[PDB]
RNA sequence: AAACUUUCAACAACGGAUCUCUUGGUUCUCGCAUCGAUGAAGAACGCAGCGAAAUGCGAUACGUAAUGUGAAUUGCAGAAUUCCGUGAAUCAUCGAAUCUUUGAACGCACAUUGCGCCCCUUGGUAUUCCAGGGGGCAUGCCUGUUUGAGCGUCAUUU
RNA sequence: GAAGACAUGUCAGGUGGGGAGUUU
RNA sequence: CGUGGAGGUCAGUGACGAAGCCUAGACCGUAAGGUCGGGUCGAACGGCCUCUAGUGCAGAUCUUGGUGGUAGUAGCAAAUAUUCAAAUGAGAACUUUGAAGACUGAAGUGGGGAAAGGUUCCACGUCAACAGCAGUUGGACGUGGGUUAGUCGAUCCUAAGAGAUGGGGAAGCUCCGUUUCAAAGGCCUGAUGCAGGCCACCAUCGAAAGGGAAUCCGGUUAAGAUUCCGGAACCUGG
RNA sequence: GUCGAAUUUGGGUAUAGGGGCGAAAGACUAAUCGAACCAUCUAGUAGCUGGUUCCUGCCGAAGUUUCCCUCGGAUAGCAG
RNA sequence: AUAUUGGCGAGAGACCGAUAGCGAACAAGUACAGUGAUGGAAAGAUGAAAAGAACUUUGAAAAGAGAGUGAAAAAGUACGUGAAAUUGUUGAAAGGGAAGGGCAUUUGAUCAGACA
RNA sequence: UUGACCUCAAAUCAGGUAGGAGUACCCGCUGAACUUAAGCAUAUCAAUAAGCGGAGGAAAAGAAACCAACCGGGAUUGC
């Protein structure tokens, strides 16, 4: 079963830029680090448990800390964002 | 006869020089150019006519103003005059 | 050979006009000799001198007009920036910096802080 | 070897740049070395050739000849030296299209700009 | 180019038995009119099976296989027999593998490194390079492949204190780290047993 | 035996085939976003001392203005004068000018360098006619200024 | 003046080699 | 076995001659092919282990280019026809002059014109390219000159017809409409700010043979004229 | 054959492709018409005609068994 | 973070190398054909320097023979190297309505090698 | 009789904007056939070819009337 009864040749994409894209990403990261020199370049993320029991056994990183978690930690969501702590209201 | 005698009466003219392009494609009866689309505001062009597009695409002519835009952008569209050291 | 632009810059408008008239007369006289002489390369210098005088006069007039419109809003378009159509219509520096009072208060209260993970 | 990415080792690019270099850039291309005596005097190895300079031929059939430069043919990349000519069949004399890279300068034309250049290049004229 | 050989409006004239049925170019009064097109055997037409960019250029090789190949290449250097057959002037060197003091890594200038290599028995190998320099044969000279030369000794170091830059300019000589040894450098041309000059720190760190 | 047909070897004839190079072509990768009514692209016509084509330029016309290098351009003539220089370059750079008609093309048209209107200035003794020069008159829509219409309609009244 | 809740966008029934695809 | 390239190697060959080509010259292998001798030639190429492919031609009425027999052959036979003397020229039937003989026979092989062609028009020099022979000549080649308008045409007006505008459809490129269901113009002229007054209709293009405001003769160039010069009139705006 | 007319014709205008036109022949529609030309889908579709390029050594066939709108495909055999 | 057969400025390719590679390595979207939408080519190389044959002679001239530059004129503006098809001159051979080929030898020409 | 409010006009009014070219990428509309199924209409070709409208270096989308049924995941986009 092969799906090639279309003009697939017009949509063929070859990732020649794999090395070039990697170099650009590394250069971009360094550029931001220079721009973000005082900060660690990323926001701390929470501990999260996954759905889909096939994966719930493994802990995973979340998008951001909940409002209740931030409040219990002894700060505020607005201050947390400026301090570098990811916040997720959902 | 459809042969050579028919060609004898070929003394009239259907097309004429076009004001916009002057390619001799301005029809007299229709008062329109079949090549550049005159007098229609939009220049006539089509994707199926790849060769036709090249013959009239930008850069084929003089490019009196567009040719200098790159240098001005490189200089940041600076204004004034040189400080002379 | 040829009229120097800086020398002309020190002359007055009437002097520039007189010099232009004299150069035009000289160019006309030389052209009469060109059709007789086998070759008259000297004609090139006077033709460019006329252009230099005209450019100097135009520059002086434009600079005078600029003073006539110095600091006045809604000035002649030709004196305005020639950057490009898109940039001309783009929001100005002040317009792009417009921030609502709510956002101003939010930024003032909680501006981005400089923090490092050291201890 | 090549390190910076702003330069290229492509043969075609270099050939096109050399054969299409503008007259202003061809001045640097048409440079000649100075004699060891001049090197010790001014403390410099080479300088761009000038029409009023004197150069000694050190290569080719005309080796050993010397004279003042007559003209600098930047268009032809060659240099003409006074008295370095070949006689045609009809007796006409034509200059020899020499190259500054094959000649040694014996005396410089110390123009003000040239004087500044020598000092600019770490020279020792004064 | 995918568009090469197809930028024409040639059409077949049918099987009227006066000329081949190859699609002939239209128009007239230009010479090209009436010429065949779109054929692989036709002049100026698209070649048979035009080359495509999605051809498999890179080849995947197992990591364990790569490590095995590197280890095998390393061993050939210590035999002292494959090196001679490879074409390295290791006849007069004291012993194989060659181990040099850690001070070799701290050499600053190229002249000092060249002198040290000459004194440590690499003089013959260094002289082998710069003597075989010959112009490339064939069309390869068009694409910057002009000059070719034989490989020189390979210096292995544990720390980069300037040795890599000192030996950069000397022709044929190459430098590599123990933690980043290359099979291509160790066995150029699929031939094992390249002459390698190990340093004390590099030799100890190999364990 | 000569004449004539054919093969080989040397040389010489259409031919440019083989070999060697290419300011050339094709593919990948990298960095950026910069056309136009403040008149885009394109097109017609002209500009060099000697130029047909290319390129550049637009009656300031293979260029004008400003800055960098400092001794040319070159096929011939010519000028060189600027050669210890506020200065030669078919030089580079380029922020200042010119930028014919046409072209979204914009006074109306256009197989016509055709046919109109407004303002300023000049001459023919002319506000009325003609002519020379300069500045203007295209369509859709937005904010504001002015002048108007609608027993749509309010108070104000005689 | 005549006319007028009638004539005058969406589905459904009829006719439709005037026109299109296909089979023989 | 052989070819275009790549990794390695021979510290390979090479301006005291690389490659290619010619060579009833030779050697090796059953063969694909490899090597050497000589001539030409002028700047890169060579043995071997591997990798790589746009890698091997006698056919496809195969694509481009070039060249033979047919062949110095068919043919250069419509339109009645040329001949003698002189001149230029190296060269003359075709060029120029003189003479003779003929043709178009006014519905001509003449004098003008529109469309068309656009410098073919005239002057000087030339015969390498063309005038299916030839050519001193040419609508050929190289260098120059020539087109003069108030009175001739375009320009102005309108027919078939084309064609915007306010609007009506169309997702849209754009289709319909020429007064249709528009608040659609400035003209007389007085103290030009403001007063009085008539008309009802409202782009534009569309003929060098439709209509039209007006010039006739004489002379003149190598080539222009009713346009240029002499003379004599006419029409329009003032 | 006709030649005082349903005459011939110059310029302009209108009719443009499943359309136009046709005193009507599938006749004309720019030497192309029972459906014009230009560029793209398109290197369209074949159970069909033709071609399919260097050397040597070894081995080495087949026309019958079944099915298929079957009188080109699957299948056993031969054989490697 | 993602796409990019267009524009600008660059770095590279186990890519092609004048019938190849973009149609265009060159005054290429040029010459040229069509009213037209469109179609659409062929064409790189002297030598390092033109140093491009001054000069004598034959010929009207084109050009040839001498002389000269150049390393080369077997580089002469028809120019790097210079193949086959086809053609001419010189040397050899054969030929009574075909030629060409195979085994075999005579005659003519030509040719390599080594000799206590 | 005078001055206002609402609508609608005229302005070569003062200050502005829009057409168009390019279009490889994007955002929408519109939109086939050849071919394939050894015939062919469902279907494939294809939500493609052509045509039309709209901007930028990216465009679009974007902070869930979402996914899950979990010990819950937590803007959008890409591999």
């Amino acid at each position: 079963k092969n799906h090639f009864r279309k003009h697939w040749q017009e949509r063929v994409k070859v990732h020649f830029d794999q090395a070039g894209k990697k170099v650009s990403r590394r250069n971009a990261r360094a550029t931001r680090a220079a721009k973000i020199a005082p900060r660690p370049l990323d926001l701390l993320r929470p501990v999260v448990r996954a759905p889909t029991v096939k994966y719930n056994r493994k802990v995973r990183a979340g998008r951001g800390f909940t409002l209740a978690e931030v409040k219990a930690a002894g700060l505020t969501a607005a201050y947390a964002r400026t301090i570098g702590i990811a916040v997720d209201h959902r | 006869g459809k042969g050579t005698p028919s060609f004898g009466k070929r003394h009239n003219k259907s097309h004429t020089l076009c004001n916009r392009c002057g390619r001799r494609s301005f029809h007299v009866q229709k008062k329109t150019c079949s090549s550049c689309g005159y007098p229609a505001a939009k220049t006539r062009s089509y994707n199926w006519g790849a060769k036709a597009k090249r013959r009239h695409t930008t850069g084929t002519g003089r490019m009196r103003y567009l040719k200098h835009v790159s240098r001005r952008f490189k200089n940041g569209f600076q204004t004034g005059s040189a400080s002379k050291a | 050979a040829g009229v120097k632009a800086y020398e002309l810059r020190t002359k007055s408008k009437e002097q520039l006009a007189s010099q232009l008239v004299d150069l035009k007369k000289e160019l006309a006289e030389l052209k009469v000799q060109k059709l007789s002489r086998p070759s008259l390369p000297k004609i090139k210098t006077v033709r460019k001198s006329i252009a230099c005088v005209l450019t100097v006069i135009n520059e002086q007039q434009r600079e005078a007009v600029r003073q006539l419109y110095k600091g006045k809003k809604y000035q002649p378009k030709d004196l305005r920036a020639k950057k490009t159509r898109a940039l001309r219509r783009a929001l100005t520096k002040f317009e792009a910096s417009q921030v609502t009072e709510k956002q101003r208060k939010k930024q003032i209260a909680f501006p981005q802080r400089k923090y490092a993970i050291k201890a | 070897a090549k390190q910076s990415l702003d330069v290229s080792s492509d043969r075609r690019k270099a050939r096109k740049a050399y054969f299409t270099a503008p007259s202003s850039q061809r001045r640097v291309l048409l440079s000649a070395p100075l004699s060891k005596e001049l090197r010790a005097q001014y403390g410099i190895k080479a300088l761009p050739i000038r029409r009023d300079d004197e150069v000694l031929v050190v290569r080719g059939s005309k080796k050993g000849q010397e004279g003042k430069i007559s003209s600098v043919y930047r268009l032809k990349f060659a240099v003409q030296v006074d008295k370095v000519t070949k006689e045609k069949v009809n007796g006409a004399s034509v200059p020899i299209n020499l190259h500054p890279s094959k000649l040694v300068i014996t005396k410089l034309h110390l123009d003000k700009d040239r004087k500044a250049l020598i000092q600019r290049k770490g020279g020792k004229l004064e | 180019s995918e568009k090469a050989g197809h930028q024409t409006s040639a059409e077949s004239w049918g099987t009227g038995r006066a000329v081949a049925r190859i699609p002939r170019v239209g128009g007239g009064g230009t010479g090209r009119s009436g010429q065949g097109a779109f054929g692989n055997m036709c002049r100026g037409g698209r070649m048979f099976a035009p080359t495509k960019t999605w051809r498999k250029w890179n080849v995947k090789v197992n990591h364990n296989e790569k490590r095995y190949a590197t280890a095998s290449a390393i061993a050939a250097t210590a035999v002292a027999s494959l090196v001679l057959a490879r074409g390295h002037r290791v006849e007069k060197i004291p012993e194989i593998p060659l181990v040099v003091s850690t001070d070799l890594e701290s050499i600053q200038k190229t002249k000092e490194a060249v002198a040290a290599l000459k004194a440590v028995g690499a003089h013959s190998d260094l002289l082998k390079v710069l003597k075989s320099k010959k112009l490339r044969a064939g069309k390869g000279k068009y694409r910057n492949r002009r000059w070719t030369q034989r490989r020189g000794p390979l210096v292995v170091y544990a720390e980069d204190n300037g040795i890599v830059k000192a030996l950069r300019n000397v022709p044929g000589v190459e430098t590599a780290n123990v933690a980043s040894l290359n099979l291509l450098q160790l066995a150029p041309g699929a031939h094992l047993g390249r002459f390698v000059i190990w340093t004390e720190a590099a030799f100890t760190k190999l364990d």
